[PDB]
Formats: structure tokens, C-alpha cells, sequence
């Protein structure tokens, strides 16, 4: 009963939001509630903020 | 990369299989995007054969898990190679070692 | 939804992704519309909806 | 920049013959660019190469009523020598990280096919830090005085920036002091 | 608004005769409402 | 051979009889070039008849008119006499191709000049033939348009004296009293069929 | 009959055709989103009836219809991505419809 | 350059001495720019007598 | 412009008023250009009757139909109403020009296309309209062609009746009458000039 | 207010 088939595939990217989930190497798990301008980020002597 | 380690993660990117390697010691004729080809020492080489190896690379494509996939060298050419070298990163690894 | 913190909120206060309650809160808008006559009637409400 | 274009690509994701790069990390190669445009609010730049080797600023075509802050921000080597390039590099005039993402969902005006989409980070500037030091007068100590490091692109006059910064401060200000 | 669907020529036999000048009312009455001013609350349904 | 590279850039979309295709008024975004078929041009009387401005056969376009200009909207109404694939390009797409290829505007202004002199040829037979003249005019020129089946002695076509009408513009009956008066001419031959003797 | 595919769509918005082939197909480098046309495919239909209000509607603006049905690829309500690669598959004993 | 602007809206005064301020509007980063120099030249710079 | 380098090679004379340029049946064989003045195109019955069909301003090209096939006759009458100046193209060498400069005929087909639109409005509303309605449309369209004062509120026009009657090619004894009629209607008031409410 | 504009004197030039 099949006589020809088509496919095809797109491509999609994904960039960082608050929600998305985060975590290192001990369990310590996380996620975000805000991602900060650097202006009120702090920061250092050297104003090399964090 | 990470800063830390333990040592193990050189000896773990390797036999994943998930990338060439240098089957034969040598020097890199032709580099593309997509693949490359190299001439294999005279020693390592045997008569009948011309000894010289290509390697076509995997581009973008899809696991199980649908997520990229992708290969690309970390070298460059008309440069000596050692035998058991890498020719080519992941999309996790870098010079032979994980990178996730 | 995934879940995050409001610090500044107070009580009966909630964060909402908007499109929730966007496509959640439908027919009043098409009555609205309706009302409104913008959209007429429904089909060219969802059409200015898209 | 905020967009370039080339001949012999569709989209991002394709690759080409001669060339150790993708497209993308050549892109990547571009953010870190620095440009002095003296007139405009916008350009658009073009570039043709060819042969073995690196491709840097050095290649590319200059228009002399903009000045370009380095030679070697490097792009990209040519493997092959028979490789030849050929695209053009639209820049404009802004500030911040409205990085024209913001422009295609603001506008679905049909555009045609190679028009790559770059991000826009107009910001010039990189690092900065103060001082509190004590502004001698030989009474008043109690004075101070304000040291205020500095770090950016090229692109940038410090004493424009200056009074600019004098310049918009008071123009709020005005709202502070004249309406009431 | 019926379960019916009457037609052509019960209609002479109910009402007189006629049909063909039927047709032409028809036409004239599809002059008078088509013309852009009460065919617009079908316009979205011309998109049906 | 032009055409089919014209085609090759076009979405094919086909049309049974009825098939109202233009409705004038309609703001003019498409082009339309005619694949197979032949099609009808509708003007209304604002509360009353509309009249047919022509025919129009193979080779040529439509919706052309609103083109050069922005806010163009349809000027007819286009109705689907019989069951034709049009072919569909745009605008700007069209203006591009225009810097790419040439020949279509010479052929389409060569017609152009064509329709304003047919125009000016049938408001001169509206000004100063009688009616008896006029339709005599549309006999013979329609046995000349390619849709005459050969008779050895005339010309022979399937009118049933309405489009005669449309065309030259009367009541149907003093067409039949016409004929009957251009059956006495031995002009003429008709069965509802039509033969210009 | 035998379904088929091509540009060929009722009802269109050449909004939508405006990226697909002759054979009613997308091409190569687009950006797409929810709703979107990817390949127009119809299926032979056969045919029904309607409501008198509804064919007091197509009995004044004439409106004409066939005897086929729209089977055509959309895009997903909520997505959109880059069109970058395809491919087809046709029996050994069909016609390969030409782009094949 | 395409700058904002805020406008005073209101002086919601309870007393002479004890009133309110609603501002807006500003571009982000700054209301607290204000407030930090505005409160430390009120709290660091005033004459009067005592 | 490009005008100017189009004329500088071009045979410039001036053609007073009233001058017969064009005799149609003669086999076309230049083109011209109204760089200066204004022009009227008409033709004839075999009977003298004749009839304007348009006139033309500088900004206009004539002889433009017979460039691009060889040796076809004349299409019309074309006489300056005024001192003229004319730019005049062998087609031989013009034919050279568009080769080495296209975009010379969006516009005539432009025109035409509006020439073809307003050609479709006589014809139907000849059709149409008691003479009533055909003044109708003349007064409302030469209140809108870029020669009508205004008379504060209304289109000031005095472009008098022995022009009016070329302009509808009809009896001016009817259209005194019917003005007069339109004033029993207030929509006008005319003596001389016309003034349209 | 004032008293910062009487600041920025030095400045706007
Ligand atoms: N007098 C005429 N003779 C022949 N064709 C016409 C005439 N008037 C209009 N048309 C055609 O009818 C079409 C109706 O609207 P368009 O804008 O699509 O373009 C028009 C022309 O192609
Ligand atoms: N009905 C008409 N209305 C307006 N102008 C016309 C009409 N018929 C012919 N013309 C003009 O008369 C010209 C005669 O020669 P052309 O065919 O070169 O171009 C013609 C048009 O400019």
C-alpha cells in the first residue's frame, strides 16, 4: 500500500532560561530564579565582579 | 575542559570508539571540513598496499536521544603522527579527553 | 510548569507564564471581542489572536 | 556586526570544501571584532579572498571613513589553496544585547535565503573600576578623589564617553530639579 | 429553518406556475445583497 | 518554451467551471498566467446586468493590471467558464526575474496595444454601426476567431444567440428577429447552431 | 486512487507556497515555524452534502469546489527551526516523481 | 541614541513633612543608581543649625 | 537627467500649433518625444468624421507602437494644439538605446494600463447611461484633472463647451441642456465656467 | 537636584 516516502529534518537551538535546571559534582542540584545584569552583580577591588 | 582530574579520563575518551585514531604513524595530506586524508610511514606501510588512509567524519546528526552530533580535528597538516594518536574531537572531548 | 521563587511578591501573589493563561482564558476574549467587535465573531478573532 | 552574508551557503549548519572551520565558529571568530565607524549608524563591509593561510582583518575591503582597530582578529585559514571566499558583513550603530534576534521577532519581513542572522553585543566596553582617594586641598581632607579604571573595545573616545555620561545624568536630572 | 427542501414545479402547482422568472429574481436578489455591504458577514465565512 | 520557464517557477492551482476567480476589488498581490484553458472578464452594472469586457485563451496573464503600482486592487470580476489550471507567481519575485530575463514585456505591451486598439475598434462600432451592424460585424469576426468548424460554404460555430448578445449588447428575441431577417439575406444559416453563409 | 503530492493546495495562501518546489516541497536554508506547509500532499476524495445555510453561502459568491482532500505536512503548533536537510524513498516499480 | 525618560506621577502627601513620590518611567539599572547617590548626598551633604 | 542625454542626440524641432505631424497610413519610421507642449491624437471614418482619442503633454511619447515591428503603416492623427518642442528617434537608432539602456517601458505600459482602464469606463458606461449620466462622469473627472481651480468650496473648471463636445464626441446643444438641468439640481452652477459643488 | 547639576558644571562642556 506504501508507494514513496519523504523525511526530512530541520535544526533548532536552545539558549538558558530561568526554570532550567543546573548542578555540579556532589548533588548540588539548582535552578534559576533570575539572571543578573553585571552592573548590580557584585564584585571586587578590581571590579572583576562574580 | 575541567581543571581537576583524576588521570582516568585521558584513558576514558578513547575506547568509546567515538573517534579516530591513528592506526598508522605518519604525515596529513588533505584536511576538508568533513573528512581528511593522511600518508602512512613507509614502515608501517606494506608492499602491495599503497598505505594511505582517509577518514570522512560525522557531521550533525541524531542518538536515541536526539541531540547533535559531530566530529572535527584537532590538529593540522603536513605534520609528523604517531601511531594510536586521535585525529579528531567530539562534541564532548578535547585532544583525547573528555570535555562535557 | 517548572517552579521558581517571587522574593519581592506578597500573599495572593503568583508568577505566571503568560501564554498559560493566555490560551486558558480564551472564550472570555472571544466574548470580548465579540463585544468589542474587533472580531466580529470568532474566526477572525483567532486570527488576530495569531 | 549584526549580519553577514556569503556565496556558496544556505544555512549555519552546511559546511564547505577547503576550510578546517564551520561557519558558526567562524561567526564566533566575528563577535570579537572591534570597529570605529566615524559617520553612519550602519555599513556594510565586504570581503574576497583566496590561498593557503590564515584570513584575517588584513584581507578585508576598508572604506576609509571607518577605522578599523586591529589587523589580526583572526577569522579563519584557508587549507586549500584553490578555496576562494567572497561575502559581505552588514554593521550598525547601537548599544547592548537586542542581538537582532529581537529584530526577526520583531520583523517577519520576507527575507531572502543567506542572510546569516548574527548576535549583537554593541557594548564597547569590558572591564572598569573606582577609587575613593583623598582629593587634596590642603583644609579640606575630607575631600576625595576618584580614580576610575578602564577596559573596552577600540571604537571608543574616553572623554566623549566622558561627557556623554555628563550629558544624560543631567538630562534626568533635569527631571529632578525642573519638573520639580 | 424547515426539515424540507421544497423546489421547482410543486411551486407552480402550489403557488401558479411560474419558475424561470423565479431565476431571475434569484439573480437580481444576488445583486442587491452581494454587493459589499451585506456580503461581509459572510466574507469571513467566504473563509470556511 | 519561454512559458515553461516561466512555469518553472510557479505553483500550478486548477479551477473547475464557476470557479470565480478574481472578485474585482480584491486587493491585487498575484500574478496569474493561464496553463490550460480559457477564461471569462465580468463587469456588474452597480444594481443590475454585468457584461463580459472579453475572452481569453491560452498564452497570457491576468491580474497584470495592478501590478506597477502599490494599493492595486482587481478591476473584474474572472470567472471560470470552463476548467483551467492557472499558474501563480508573485510580485517582487516577477520584478527580479524581469531584471533576469526579457521578451515578456514586449510580447504583454504588444497585446496591451492590441486591447486598446480592438477597445478603440469596438467603441467605434458601438458609435456608429446599427444594431443589424453590429452583430453582423461579430459574425464575421468570429468566424475568423479560432473556434470556427470548417464549413465548406461559411464558417460554422455553436452560438445560441447569447454571447452574440453579451458582445454586441440586446434583448435575445430581435436577435431571433435579426437572423430571421439575416436568414432572408442568404447570409446566414442556423439550427442553434450558427453557419455564416 | 493513489494519493500524491505536489504544490497543488485548495484555499492557499501563497504565503505558505512561497518556499515549496514545483513537486510541493521545501527548500534548502528556510526558517520555519508552528503551522507551516512542508509538503502539499491530497488524497482522492469522494463526496458529501451540507446545511441550506451553508449553500446559501456558496450559492451567491459561487463557491466552486473538487473531489480531492488536503492530507498536507504542517509544522507543530509551538516550534520552529532551520531548514537544512531531507531525503526520499520510492519503490523499485514506482515512477520516482522527478526531484528524486 | 534612543533614550527614556521618567515623569514625576505623583507626590501622594500625607503631611507636610511625611509624603510619598511614585516615579516612572526609567530604563533598567538605575532606580537603584538614584537611590543609592540621592540618599547618600541627603544623608552626607546638608546644612543647617543646631 | 537621463532625459537630457536621451535628447542631446536627438533631432529637437518646434512644431507650432495646429501642425498635421502625423498622417496615419504613412509607414512608421521615428519616434518622437514631447519635450515641450501639448498634442492631440485622433482618427477618422472614411466619411471625415472623426474623433479625439487623447491628447498629450511633455513627459510623452508618440510613434512608439510602430517601433518594434518593421514597416507597419500609422496608427492615427497626431497634431500639436501648441507650440510643441519635439525630440524625433529613428527607430534604428533607438532600438540601439534600449540596448544599452532598458527601463523605457514600465511607464508607456503603465499608462496604457490606465489608458485601458478609463477606455473599459467609456464603453460601460456607454452602455450604461443616458447622456445624464455621461456628463455625470465628464464634469466629475475634468473636476479632477490638474487643471480645475476651485471655487472655495468646489472644483472651479472653464475649459468650455466647444471642447466638451470633442471630449464626449457628442451634440454640447445636449449638454447646455442637461447642464441646465444639473443647475435646476444645484450640483453645478455654470456660466462659462463650471463650478461643481 | 540643583546642587548636582551645580555639580556638573565642569562637565557638560
Ligand atoms: N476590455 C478588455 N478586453 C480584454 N480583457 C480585459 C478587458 N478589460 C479587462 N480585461 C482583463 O480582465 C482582467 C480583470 O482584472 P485584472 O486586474 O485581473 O486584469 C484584467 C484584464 O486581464
Ligand atoms: N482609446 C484611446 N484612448 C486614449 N488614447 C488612445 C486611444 N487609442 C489610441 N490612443 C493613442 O493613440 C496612439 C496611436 O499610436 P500608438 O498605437 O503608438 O499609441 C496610441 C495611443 O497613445
Amino acid at each position: 500500500g506504501v508507494l514513496k516516502i519523504v523525511k526530512v529534518y530541520l535544526a533548532v537551538k536552545r539558549r538558558i532560561q530561568p526554570g532550567d535546571k543546573m548542578a555540579g559534582r556532589h548533588g548540588n542540584k539548582g535552578v534559576i530564579s533570575k539572571i543578573n545584569p553585571i552592573e548590580d552583580m557584585p564584585y571586587d577591588e578590581n571590579g572583576t565582579p562574580v | 575542559k575541567p581543571l581537576v582530574g583524576t588521570g582516568m579520563e585521558r584513558a576514558v575518551a578513547v575506547d568509546s570508539g567515538v573517534t579516530a585514531v591513528a592506526k598508522r604513524g605518519g604525515v596529513v595530506q588533505y584536511v576538508d571540513a568533513s573528512r581528511i586524508v593522511i600518508k602512512v610511514n613507509e614502515d608501517e606501510m606494506y608492499p602491495g598496499e599503497a598505505g594511505i588512509d582517509i577518514y570522512n567524519l560525522t557531521k550533525y546528526t541524531r542518538s536515541n536521544q536526539n541531540t547533535c552530533i559531530n566530529q572535527m580535528p584537532c590538529v593540522s597538516l603536513g605534520e609528523p603522527v604517531e601511531r594510536g594518536d586521535v585525529l579528531a574531537d567530539g562534541p564532548s572531548t578535547d585532544l583525547g579527553e573528555l570535555a562535557l | 510548569s517548572v517552579i521558581t521563587v517571587g522574593p519581592y511578591l506578597r500573599l495572593h501573589q503568583c508568577g505566571l507564564p503568560k501564554k498559560m493563561a493566555l490560551e486558558l482564558f480564551k472564550p472570555f476574549i472571544y466574548g470580548k471581542l465579540e463585544l468589542r467587535g474587533l472580531a466580529t465573531t470568532i474566526k477572525a478573532a483567532k486570527k488576530m489572536v495569531e | 556586526v549584526t549580519e553577514v552574508e556569503i556565496d556558496g551557503v544556505l544555512h549555519e549548519y552546511s559546511t564547505k570544501e577547503g576550510v578546517q572551520e564551520d561557519i558558526l565558529e567562524i561567526l564566533l571568530n566575528l563577535k570579537g571584532l572591534a570597529v570605529r565607524v566615524q559617520g553612519k549608524d550602519e555599513v556594510i563591509l565586504t570581503l574576497n579572498k583566496s590561498g593557503i593561510g590564515p584570513v584575517t582583518a588584513a584581507d578585508i575591503t576598508h572604506d576609509g571613513d571607518v577605522e578599523i582597530v586591529k589587523p589580526q582578529h583572526v577569522i579563519c585559514h584557508l587549507t586549500d589553496e584553490n578555496a576562494s571566499i567572497s561575502m559581505r558583513i552588514k554593521v550598525q550603530r547601537g548599544r547592548g544585547y537586542v542581538p537582532a534576534s529581537t529584530r526577526i521577532h520583531s520583523e517577519e519581513d520576507e527575507r531572502p535565503i543567506g542572510r546569516l542572522l548574527v548576535d549583537a553585543c554593541y557594548s564597547p566596553v569590558e572591564r572598569i573600576a573606582y577609587n575613593v582617594e583623598a582629593a587634596r586641598v590642603e583644609q579640606r581632607t575630607d575631600l576625595d578623589k576618584l580614580v576610575i579604571e578602564m577596559e573596552t573595545n577600540g571604537t571608543i573616545d574616553p572623554e566623549e564617553a566622558i561627557r556623554r555620561a555628563a550629558t544624560i545624568l543631567a538630562e534626568q536630572l533635569e527631571a529632578f530639579v525642573d519638573l520639580r | 429553518d424547515m426539515n424540507t427542501d421544497y423546489t421547482l414545479e410543486e411551486v407552480g402547482k402550489q403557488f401558479d406556475v411560474t419558475r424561470e422568472r423565479i431565476r431571475q429574481i434569484e439573480a437580481k436578489a444576488l445583486r442587491k445583497l452581494r454587493h459589499p455591504s451585506r456580503s461581509e458577514v459572510l466574507r469571513s465565512f467566504l473563509d470556511d | 518554451p519561454t512559458l515553461e520557464w516561466f512555469l518553472s517557477h510557479c505553483h500550478i492551482h486548477k479551477y473547475p467551471s464557476k470557479s470565480t476567480l478574481i472578485h474585482q476589488g480584491e486587493k491585487a498581490e498575484t500574478l496569474y498566467y493561464i496553463v490550460k484553458g480559457s477564461v471569462a472578464v465580468l463587469i456588474k452594472d452597480e444594481e443590475g446586468k454585468e457584461m463580459i469586457l472579453s475572452y481569453l485563451n491560452q498564452g497570457d496573464f491576468i491580474g497584470e493590471l495592478g501590478l506597477f503600482e502599490e494599493g492595486q486592487e482587481r478591476s473584474a470580476w474572472v470567472r471560470a467558464k470552463t476548467a483551467c489550471e492557472v499558474a501563480e507567481i508573485s510580485y517582487k519575485k516577477f520584478r527580479q526575474l524581469i531584471q533576469v530575463n526579457p521578451d515578456i514585456l514586449m510580447r504583454l505591451s504588444a497585446q496591451m496595444a492590441r486591447r486598446l486598439q480592438v477597445t478603440s475598434e469596438k467603441v467605434g462600432n458601438l458609435a456608429f454601426l446599427d444594431v443589424t451592424g453590429r452583430i453582423a460585424q461579430t459574425l464575421l469576426n468570429l468566424a475568423k476567431q479560432p473556434d470556427a468548424m470548417t464549413h465548406p460554404d461559411g464558417m460554422q460555430i455553436k452560438i445560441t444567440r447569447q454571447e452574440i448578445g453579451q458582445i454586441v449588447g440586446c434583448s435575445r428575441e430581435t436577435v431571433g428577429r435579426i437572423l430571421k431577417m439575416l436568414e432572408d439575406q442568404n447570409l446566414i444559416s442556423a439550427h442553434g447552431k450558427t453557419i455564416v453563409v | 486512487g493513489p494519493e500524491e503530492i505536489t504544490a497543488d493546495i485548495p484555499n492557499v495562501g501563497e504565503a505558505a507556497l512561497s518556499k515549496l518546489d514545483e513537486s510541493g516541497i521545501v527548500y534548502i536554508g528556510a526558517e520555519v515555524t508552528g503551522g507551516d506547509i512542508l509538503v502539499g500532499k491530497v488524497t482522492p476524495k469522494g463526496e458529501t452534502q451540507l446545511t441550506p445555510e451553508e449553500k446559501l453561502l456558496r450559492a451567491i459568491f459561487g463557491e466552486k469546489a473538487s473531489d480531492v482532500k488536503d492530507s498536507s505536512l504542517r509544522v507543530p503548533n509551538g516550534v520552529s527551526g532551520t531548514v537544512i536537510d531531507v531525503q526520499v524513498f520510492t519503490r523499485d516499480g514506482v515512477e520516482k516523481d522527478k526531484r528524486a | 541614541t534612543e533614550f527614556l525618560k521618567p515623569r514625576l506621577v505623583d507626590i501622594e502627601q500625607v503631611s507636610s513633612t511625611h509624603a510619598k513620590v511614585t516615579l516612572e518611567p526609567l530604563e533598567r539599572g538605575f532606580g537603584h543608581t538614584l537611590g543609592n547617590a540621592l540618599r547618600r548626598i541627603l544623608l552626607s551633604s546638608m546644612p543647617g543649625c543646631a
